[PDB]
């Protein structure tokens, strides 16, 4: 009962009623019938304080849904990079893989952050990681228009 | 299994394409988005994907239609099997949208 209203607290950007609904017992893990925990839907959303309460009180970092996405899924998707740095420094795993192939690095790169990116390098992205379709990174990046991110993946990956 | 599935226990639930055809550069319902969208080959509305709002995720999860085809590389997701799948059924469908954004066939 309380974990529906908890998870729209997250998406709404409701500080109030996160603070709410969780102290009240609300599950902090709860669930939508696709796997969508309060801390995604913080993540998506770019609550950096919903992320940072849920975090605090236990939410599972490297929680899934029904498509694999984690928390730092979204978050490197969207380009919010102080979420990003919060789930990585809070354990969340940077070459996860959603059920499509994509890792954080791949969403970073297809979607032109460019911060995003190097902060991923720096705590291990897997530059060479492939989805379904055997498209890395880089491949993700020349496709969409984005030529700087493509550049700093094809330095990284020739290092040598 | 296989990284495209070549058969899926939901293309039974693929429903025939509407008179109207398809329209790839047709916009999310719920939000309009232009970027990243799916269709229901169930009932052939338009939501965008996952990383956009997860309004076609939203729409499965409350119609329950298994099967949706990418109007950005044409790809058919089923959200139960969670996996990408291809097969002579499905072949149909591709063309419409294909001829739509292309003007040519599938080979
Ligand atoms: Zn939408
Ligand atoms: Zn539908
Ligand atoms: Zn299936």
């Amino acid at each position: 009962d309380l974990g529906k209203k908890l998870l729209e607290a997250a998406r709404a950007g409701q500080d109030d009623e996160v603070r709410i609904l969780m102290a009240n017992g609300a599950d902090v893990n709860a669930n939508d019938r696709n796997g969508v925990t309060p801390l995604h839907l913080a993540a998506d959303k770019g609550h950096l304080e919903i992320v940072e309460v849920l975090l605090k009180t236990g939410a599972d970092v490297n929680a899934i849904d029904i498509m694999g996405a984690t928390p730092l899924h979204l978050a490197a998707a969207h380009g919010h990079l102080e979420i990003v740095e919060v789930l990585l420094k809070a354990g969340a795993d940077v070459n996860a893989m959603d059920h499509k192939g994509f890792t954080p690095l791949h969403l970073a790169a297809w979607r032109g952050h460019l911060e995003i990116v190097e902060v991923l390098l720096k705590h291990g992205a897997d530059v060479n990681a492939q989805d379904k379709f055997g498209k890395t990174p880089f491949d993700l990046a020349i496709d969409n228009g984005n030529e700087d991110i493509a550049e700093v993946l094809q330095k990284a990956a020739k290092l040598n | 299994g296989p990284t495209p599935l070549p058969w899926c226990p939901h293309l039974v639930a693929v429903c025939p394409i509407p008179a109207a055809g398809l329209d790839v550069t047709q916009p999310c319902g719920d939000c309009g988005t232009i970027q990243e969208n799916w269709v229901c080959l169930s009932c052939y509305q338009v939501y965008c994907g996952r990383y956009i709002n997860g309004h076609m995720l939203q729409h499965h999860g409350n119609s329950g239609h298994p099967l949706v085809l990418s109007y950005i590389d044409l790809s058919a997701w089923c959200y139960y099997c969670q996996a990408y799948v291809h097969h002579q059924a499905l072949l149909d469908v591709k063309n419409i949208a294909h001829q739509n954004k292309f003007g040519e066939d599938m080979p």
